[PDB]
């Protein structure tokens, strides 16, 4: 039912290239979109980005324009987030969620992901 | 352009591609994206910034010198009248202005193909354009990213234009 | 761009003491197809967060009768009768319809005020 | 060759607005600005009824009205458009229309006794009743005041005076006798001219009787203006008559303010209302404007003579 599964935590330095993967199971992939949010230590930022497996398509959040790359494996069902340029200051744990593909829908955040620690130091 | 496509569910406007590989609609995000904002923007001024239905009148003696209330009775019911017309009227006036702003937009978009194609295509009937020339996937994305190649296929659209008039 | 002020940032509450939380938007939240759009979200410590209203009236499948999701307009609440323990945590604004939407601030909960 | 075509959106969706100059035009999509749903006639709060009476005939104390007796607090009262009982002796009440503006303000009161019927002196209190108030086939006069009349042949000067040591306020309500010829006032009252004196910490006002035979109604040719006011806490206000004399025996401390307004209907007493309710009922559905009634409650939709406010949001719908 509801399964959407993180990657892995992550650790690495300034400088060098993030990615992020969520998996997700049974028929809630119908070509739906993904989105993923920031969560700073103890303080929340607010959406990161935003891809539509039915029509390739990504939205994402201002000055993170220039690294941040998101993609879809419809074949798996897989989202994935890549961030480039790491900085101290994006030291922060990630999160995947449900939303919906076609702009004629809207949004529906239905489910969420196990959480990714990022750490960049 | 004639018609509207049951198939395009992904916005107001797009496309829809038929090339070797196949046959697909998309829609095209970028306008689509600012008449959503655009027309978000002007509901939000519309509910909003409505009117202040709230009768803030204090109404500290009424009216009263007639039976029952005579001045304040007919100023809400004139009140009344002045949105009741307000409202209808503005409906209307949005209403014709958002099928305008559409049309706009399907206009605009059209002309931008059009000043990318130029020679290396010709102009079909209804919203339609048939390349004098092979569009790949690659050469379709082109296009609609606003990154076509008019030199690249310029010399084979200009051989197969100059054929088909024997 | 969008503003969500969330003015009752911090919250203790009496186990059973029915709060509140405010949101408040720059503009307008309704949308093309005619429904407000904020969906108010609740996040435990290291727990993964979960959503309690859609739109403005619409109790999660998964959401207590407790948890009550008020607003009209640009100002918009946030009601909990008796709110109990594992309702405790951080909350969020939602959403704006405008493409660049704001979370807002975090608002906190306690166990009991006395 | 290949064949890149630019096209719209078209769905089902037949919903039709209306523009400045074309009308019913099929759109993709469009909101109904327009709140008209079914008015579908404990829960959160209970209302109150005035019955066959009227909000006078619910604060004068009508002698019929003692059905309504026994309703302390509610959520919106109910009158009758029409009622059976508002001023039996036939007379004005001073600022009814602000009072009822006051209770649409007012969710529970309770009445108090203010003056002692008995304690007016050496003066009768157990006459004046009238025909016209009778209770049952008895005769009566409102209960929240008494029509004191002179004790053996002579009405003193009487005086007295009521401290609200309640410390919220209270609504007092008495009224002057205006009667039909000077044998009734010799009568009643044993002078020939009479004055009333009301004077609080604010109040001040002498009335005098206008003696003159009106037309009969319910068989009465003489008037009554009755007044009503507000006694702030910390005031004392004293009233002090020798005729003409409709004392307040029973007054009301507004114990709970809200926003509890009134209508003259006459279905069931509805409850669990809405954001807005109105007499036809209220509906959960929150579309900008209504138009179910002009006389609304809490905070409403403006309502509009429309049938239909269908704001287009999509484009024009058309398909194949
Ligand atoms: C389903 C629910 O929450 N209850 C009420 C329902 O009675 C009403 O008809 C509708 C809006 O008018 O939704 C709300």
């Amino acid at each position: 039912q509801v399964q959407l599964v993180q990657s892995g935590a992550e650790v690495k330095k300034p400088g060098a290239s993030v990615k992020v993967s969520c998996k997700a199971s049974g028929y809630s992939f119908s070509s739906y979109g993904i989105s993923w949010v920031r969560q700073a230590p103890g303080q929340g930022l607010e959406w990161m980005g935003w891809i539509s497996a039915y029509n390739g398509n990504t939205n994402y959040a201002q000055k993170l324009q220039g690294r941040v790359t998101m993609t879809t494996d419809t074949s798996t069902s897989t989202a994935y987030m890549e961030l480039r340029s790491l900085r101290s200051d994006d030291t922060a744990v990630f999160y995947c969620a449900r939303d919906r593909p076609h702009i004629l829908t809207g949004f529906d955040f239905d489910y969420w992901g196990q959480g990714t620690l990022v750490t960049v130091s | 352009i004639e018609g509207g496509w049951t198939g395009m569910v992904d916005g107001w406007y797009g496309y829809h591609h038929q090339n070797e590989q196949g046959s697909g609609y998309a829609a095209d995000l970028k306008s689509t994206q600012n008449a959503i904002d655009g027309i978000t923007n002007k509901v939000n001024s519309v509910i909003e910034k409505m009117n202040t239905q709230f009768t803030a009148v204090g109404k500290e003696f009424n009216h009263l010198e007639k039976r029952i209330e005579n001045l304040n009775k007919k100023v809400d019911d004139g009140f009344l009248d002045i949105w009741t017309y307000n409202a209808e009227l503005l409906v209307l006036l949005e209403n014709e202005r958002t099928l305008d702003y559409h049309d706009s937009n399907v206009k605009n978009l059209y002309e931008k193909v059009r000043s990318q194609l130029k020679n290396n295509a010709k102009e079909i009937g209804n919203g339609c354009f048939e390349f004098y020339h092979k569009c790949d996937n690659t050469c379709m994305e082109s296009v609609k990213n606003g990154t076509y190649d008019y030199p690249k296929y310029s010399e084979e659209a200009k051989l197969n234009r100059e054929e088909i008039d024997s | 761009d969008v503003v969500m002020t969330q003015s009752p940032v911090s919250l203790p509450v009496t186990l059973g003491q029915p709060a509140s939380i405010s949101c408040r938007s720059s503009q307008g939240l309704v949308y093309i197809d005619g429904n407000t759009y904020l969906n108010w979200f609740q996040q435990r410590p290291g727990q993964s967060p979960r959503r309690l209203i859609y739109n403005v009236f619409t109790r999660d499948s998964g959401v207590p009768d407790r948890f009550s999701g008020s607003g009209s307009g640009t100002d918009f609440t946030l009601k909990i009768t008796t709110v109990e323990a594992e309702d405790v945590g951080v909350y969020y604004c939602m959403q704006g319809t405008h493409w660049p939407y704001t979370f807002g601030q975090g608002t906190k909960l306690e166990i009991k005020r006395a | 060759g290949d064949t890149l075509c630019i096209g719209y959106h078209a769905n089902n969706s037949t919903d039709t607005v209306d523009t400045l100059l074309e009308k019913n035009v099929t759109v993709t999509h469009s909101v109904n600005l327009l709140e008209d749903k079914h008015n579908g006639k404990i829960n959160g709060k209970q209302p109150i009824s005035l019955g066959d009476c009227s909000f006078a005939g619910w604060i004068l104390g009508n002698p019929m009205c003692d059905d309504l007796i026994g309703k302390t607090s509610w959520s919106y009262i109910v009158e009758k458009p029409n009622p059976t009982n508002g001023i039996c002796y036939p007379g004005t009440l001073e600022d009814e229309e602000e009072l009822r503006l006051k209770f649409s303000g007012v969710l529970e009161f309770s009445k108090f006794e203010a003056f002692t019927s008995n304690g007016w002196g050496a003066v009768n209190s157990g006459a004046g009743v009238t025909a016209a108030c009778k209770f049952g086939s008895s005769n009566s006069f409102f209960r929240n005041m008494v029509w004191l009349i002179h004790q053996s042949g002579t009405y003193p000067v009487i005086k007295r005076t009521f401290n609200n040591t309640k410390g919220r306020d209270v609504l007092i309500v008495w009224g002057i006798h205006h009667p039909a010829t000077l044998k009734e006032h010799q009568d009643l009252y044993k002078k020939d001219s009479s004055y009333v004196a009301v004077g609080s910490e604010t109040y001040n006002r002498r009335f005098t009787p206008e003696i003159s035979t009106r037309p009969n109604v319910n068989g009465q040719a003489g008037r009554m203006t009755f007044y009503w006011t507000m006694v702030k806490p910390g005031e004392s206000i004293t009233f002090e008559s020798n005729g003409a004399f409709l004392a307040p025996r029973y007054a009301f401390e507004i114990v709970s303010v809200g926003n509890g307004k009134l209508f003259r209907s006459e279905l069931s007493i509805e409850s669990c209302n809405t954001t807005c309710q109105t007499p036809k009922g209220a509906i959960n559905t929150s579309l900008p404007f209504q138009n179910i009634h002009p006389i609304t409650i809490g905070k409403c939709p403006k309502y509009v003579k429309s049938t239909k406010l269908r704001l287009a949001t999509g484009l024009r719908n058309v398909p194949s």
